[PDB]
RNA sequence: CAAGGAACUCUGCAAAUUAACCCCGUAAGUUAGCGAGAAGGGGUGCUUAUGUAAAAGUAAGCCGCAGUGAAGAACGAGGGG
RNA sequence: AGCGAAAUUCCUAGUCGGGUAAAUUCCGUCCCGCUUGAAUGGUGUAACCAUCUCUUGACUGUCUCGGCUAUAGACUCGGUG
RNA sequence: ACCUCGAUGUCGACUCAUCUCAUCCUCGAGCUGAAGCAGGUUCGAAGGGUUCGGCUGUUCGCCGAUUAAAGAGAUACGUGAGUUGGGUUCAAACCGUCGUGAGACAGGUUGGUCCCUAUCUAUUGUGCCCGUAGGAAGAUUGAAGAGUGUUGCUUCUAGUACGAGAGGACCGAAGCGAGGACACCUCUUAUGCUCCAGUUGUAGCGCCAGCUGCACCGCUGGGUAGUAACGUGUCUAUUAGAUAAACGCUGAAAGCAUCUAAGUGUGAAACUAUCUCAAAGAUUAAUCUUCCCAUUUCGAAAGUAAGAGCCGUCAAAGACGAUGACGUUGAUAGGUUACAGGUGUAAGCAUAGUGAUAUGUUGAGCUGAGUAAUACUAAUUGCUCGAGGACU
């Protein structure tokens, strides 16, 4: 479908209190207005996509071909450029803000680069188990179990492709789906998203229309205080 | 291997920092490994900036770090500091010491550096 | 765990192909003529235009 | 551009309560609670002593400990929460910001009043 | 977080002073019974003039937990002991009186007889 | 290391509890010697006063979550070969 | 005589009772004891055992269920090898 | 008795599983001595799941409580250069039995050494070089792929259909869960060795006070940032195509009949997609955009002015490489300042008390990483690689 998307950063995580009197955890996303830079039309190049440019920066802090592209296209220089598949209803050079794309409490999903953790063990990676600690189970007892598949020339004589062992973990794009929007703040270029947002604070976060539930909305109001003394 | 050296425990680390900052106060320059000067500099700067008041409480706090040296014992080192070193730095906001790099040693190729302080 | 066949003189060279060295950045110190390695002090006693040491 | 991480504080600035009476770890309070089953929201009092005052804003929390029929119960709360009101009845003297040592004493263990 | 084989106090007048867990119910490998979840137990210590003798197997509903559990509205209730009540296969306790406070999350699951007989619900 | 406390396992293996001094209190059994430090509990900090030869001891008061505040100190019960 | 599914019992994981929610292990009892049995001793026996075996209190990362921290390695750089 | 006796380490248990279908559940369907509920048998189906305990070395089994289910097998009866050693299978000893005797018993009982630093390949990752017909910086398409797919309970539909009567639905809707997975640290906890406070002994700082060294971080109560779960969010759908079993419409072959031969359908957690991730070394080296270059004269040799590397300050990254940010035209690190958070009323002084000590100064003092400002210090007034697109 005609996917809606927008880019921002992650500045922390907090909570807010809503009607029905439940504590809702909140991630706060500083979403500076993006700027379309290319409209990939179905006719021109065999698919429909739109390219966003965000994280505006000074002209000097930019490579020469990139700055030349920006000057020739008559846009504002930005550090990052990315495109979203199946985004149609926008034209070149039009500024976009998250309030122009979303309701106050409808359904969106979020994809962002995860938090790196370096080379890690198998158990901490694949959620394996740990050999016994009593009765003297020997020293190599934090390992991925037996990788044996078959002993003898007939059976396997190898270790199968796509095994589960230790390796680099994290710092990879991940996606959490069906995270409700909670509120906007046009004054500070700010949006509110329920749930937990992947990635370390200060990174780059992407927001898209949820694929599982495109237009579904279950609105949530606030719980403005009534305590005075 | 089961038995081993005590190694670089937190107490050893902080005591080395104490010794090096005391030596810097005594003389004004040290030829030590770069990745030790880069740590000593923090306590050096904190002690220098703390000693710009000369109240008894600040001298008590300084007592927690200094160690006597061949040139100056601890009390004489305190008098030296609070009488001539701190007055020299009464208007420089932070950054009282510099850490420049030497060439590697022939023994270990470690990168010696000079922890030095001046205006 | 021991080698079953002799590792030949070809595999050893292939492995040691990456064991080569590289030169460190070199610069000419000012106020005095020598080739110190960059971002360090020369034996001349000058780091740029500043006093950090004795003569040598 | 650049940020402040006070954007957080700015976004809690909407739902932060007004009065938020000042109480330390060693106080006893009464927290009125609103319960809505269907209608006619009943107010349930829950009086006891405070065990902690942790938090940094809307995440401010406290612990209130109570005893009924000899069974000691404690309930954590969020200050800046509707359906919750707080007042002071007695102010007590104590030297610790998180008095965990009140979990393992029976009666005749009461924090002394603070003039 | 009362788990498999968890001796725990009893909070009614059935005379079942000390009872241990024998299985947590509701699914395979439940391994945890929070407030409200029905468990089966086995009385391991009673009073001489009790309606339940030692060694019987019975189902019970937990009321008080030491670990506690986060509530939806933000509060986090937590008791200091593990208790239960001895139900009889639909909703009703095998006893007549209930000792100590009882959690509120038993309201939705049913068990309204317990809340009626409860001295003070929290 | 929260909750649980042998569910681990071939077995409470290993690890965990108690631990010094002083004071109450100690069963079955027995070859009447033992059992037995059985079991199970209480106190120790500081100050003043009173202590006597010194000190234990005693009274009053004070502080901390905690008072052989660390370091060194027995975990038991029951039955059988 | 005594003792007796025993360090001995193949059928046998014998019957029954006790212990547990559940007990091829344990305790008591029964006796067709293949082939128990009296100085290669038979039956009991208080104390003792870095002896074997079962139940239990306290106790605990043994375990449900893994997590964190510090060192010395591991890894990177120089030297020997 | 065919390979191995100039050694192929053999039971069970733990860890990790993978595969087959002769299917345990979930899924579809036919028949019935199938009223309904519940069943029995058979056909299709391997996507996913298939419990925890007592006894035994145990597989196996019996039992107890469960769940939708507690499948049948294979992989040197999977798996010791992954663990264990309870058993078998060393010397010791004892019981019964046999042997006149040394001794023996798939008869039993107690104790009893389990080595290896990874060369090749396979796999997990992460790099250097070169290549893709000029060089470089970005943005993409996606051939070939990988990952996930479990299910229950309650309420309503409805005590309706069915049934005499107990009983009691198909189809669907909603809510709440268990397990597993992916993230996150606002909440709850765990940990949190240059944090705060209390406190013992000892040796010092010439003594009081106050600090330091050591005693498991000496011990104890908390605790920043960070890392996590026991914590909180999401997922575990939905939809489309083509099909298995099966049911068909029409229709002859064979004037009837007939699901099939033509034609035309309905049709399952299986298959191809929808979902997530990676991906042009996809040499079949794809596409797009932007920037840089056309000289020095007999194939060279100047070889950029696009860019990149060496070196430096670092971390959202991290074993080392790399990745990402920044190198004076600078907020990258440190320092300084302000603040947050944590700890909890500092020292000194005054008052009261004979004294431990109490009150006032004081929500004070202190602070590893946290938030933010500020060139004070450190990232130098450096070296190297790198262009004329070759032919159709
Ligand atoms: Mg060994
Ligand atoms: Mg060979
Ligand atoms: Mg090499
Ligand atoms: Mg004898
Ligand atoms: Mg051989
Ligand atoms: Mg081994
Ligand atoms: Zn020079």
């Amino acid at each position: 479908m005609e996917i809606r998307g927008i880019f921002g950063v992650k500045v922390g995580m907090s909570q807010v209190f809503t009607t029905n009197n439940e504590r809702l955890p909140i991630t706060v996303i500083y979403c500076e207005p993006n700027q379309v830079a290319g409209v990939k039309t179905e006719a021109k190049d065999k698919y429909s996509a739109t390219l966003l440019s965000f994280d505006t920066v000074e002209n000097k802090k930019l490579n020469k071909p990139q700055q030349g592209f920006f000057e020739k296209n008559n846009l504002k220089p930005t550090k990052h450029l990315q495109e979203i598949r199946n985004m149609t209803g926008f034209e070149m050079g039009q500024q976009i803000t998250p309030q122009n794309l979303f309701q106050v409490g409808e359904y969106v999903d979020v994809s962002a680069i995860s938090k790196g953790r370096g080379f890690t063990g198998a158990i901490k990676r694949w959620n394996f188990k740990i050999g016994p600690l009593g009765h003297g189970a020997g020293y190599p007892h934090r390992f991925q179990g037996s990788v044996q598949a078959g002993r003898g020339g007939a059976s396997a004589q190898r270790v199968f492709k796509g095994k589960k062992m230790s390796g680099h973990y994290g710092h990879e794009k991940v996606t959490v789906q069906n995270l409700r929007i909670v509120g906007f703040d046009e004054a500070n270029m700010l949006v509110l998203v329920s749930g937990a947002i992947a990635g370390p604070e200060g990174g780059v976060v992407l927001i898209r229309t949820a694929k599982k539930k495109p237009g579904v909305v279950k609105p949530i109001e606030l719980a403005v205080q009534t305590e005075k003394a | 291997s089961y038995i081993n050296k005590p190694g670089k425990t937190s107490a050893w680390r902080v005591m080395t920092v104490r010794q090096q900052v005391s030596a810097v106060l005594a003389y004004g320059k040290i030829e030590t490994t770069l990745k030790k000067a880069k740590n000593t500099q923090k306590r050096l700067d904190k002690l220098i900036t703390l000693a710009k008041v000369d109240n008894f409480n600040n001298r008590r706090q300084v007592k927690k770090w200094l160690l006597n040296t061949n040139l100056f014992d601890v009390d004489q080192l305190m008098d030296h500091l609070f009488s001539k070193v701190a007055p020299k730095y009464e208007k420089t906001p932070g950054g009282y010491s510099r850490v420049l790099k030497l060439g590697p040693r022939r023994g270990d190729a470690t990168e010696m550096a000079i922890l030095q302080l001046t205006d | 765990a021991v080698q079953q066949r002799r590792s030949s003189k070809h595999r050893r060279d292939k492995r040691r192909s990456h064991d080569a060295l590289t030169a460190q950045a070199l610069s000419v110190c000012q106020k005095c003529g020598k080739k110190k390695l960059f971002h360090r002090v020369c034996s001349c006693g000058m780091y740029g235009d500043l006093r950090v040491k004795k003569a040598y | 551009k650049i940020n402040k991480q006070a954007l957080i504080d700015l976004v809690e600035q909407k739902q932060l309560k007004a009065y938020v009476p000042e109480f330390s770890a060693g106080d006893e309070v009464n927290v009125a609670i609103k319960l809505k089953e269907k209608e006619k929201v009943r107010i349930q009092n829950f009086t006891g002593t405070v065990l902690r005052r942790r938090g940094k804003g809307i995440s401010e929390t406290f612990i209130v400990r109570k005893t009924t029929d000899g069974i000691p119960i404690e309930k954590n709360f969020q200050i800046h929460n509707p359906n919750i009101s707080i007042e002071l009845k007695r102010r007590g003297k104590v030297r610790r910001a998180y008095i965990s040592y009140m979990r393992e004493r029976s009666g005749k263990a009461a924090k002394i009043k603070e003039r | 977080m009362v788990s498999f084989m968890t001796r725990l106090n009893v909070a009614d007048n059935t005379g079942a002073k000390q009872v241990g867990i024998i299985k947590v119910l509701g699914s395979t490998r439940k391994r945890y019974a929070f407030l409200g979840d029905v468990v089966v137990v086995s009385v391991k210590d009673a009073i001489p003039s009790g309606m339940v003798k030692k060694g019987q197997v019975l189902r019970a509903v937990i009321v008080r937990t030491k670990k506690g559990q986060q509530r939806k509205d933000g509060t986090h209730l937590k008791f200091d002991d593990n208790a239960c009540v001895l139900i009889k296969e639909d909703k009703s306790p095998r006893g007549t009186r209930i000792f100590g406070p009882v959690a509120r999350e038993l309201r939705e699951r049913g068990y309204n007889k317990i809340l009626s007989l409860a001295v003070e619900v929290v």
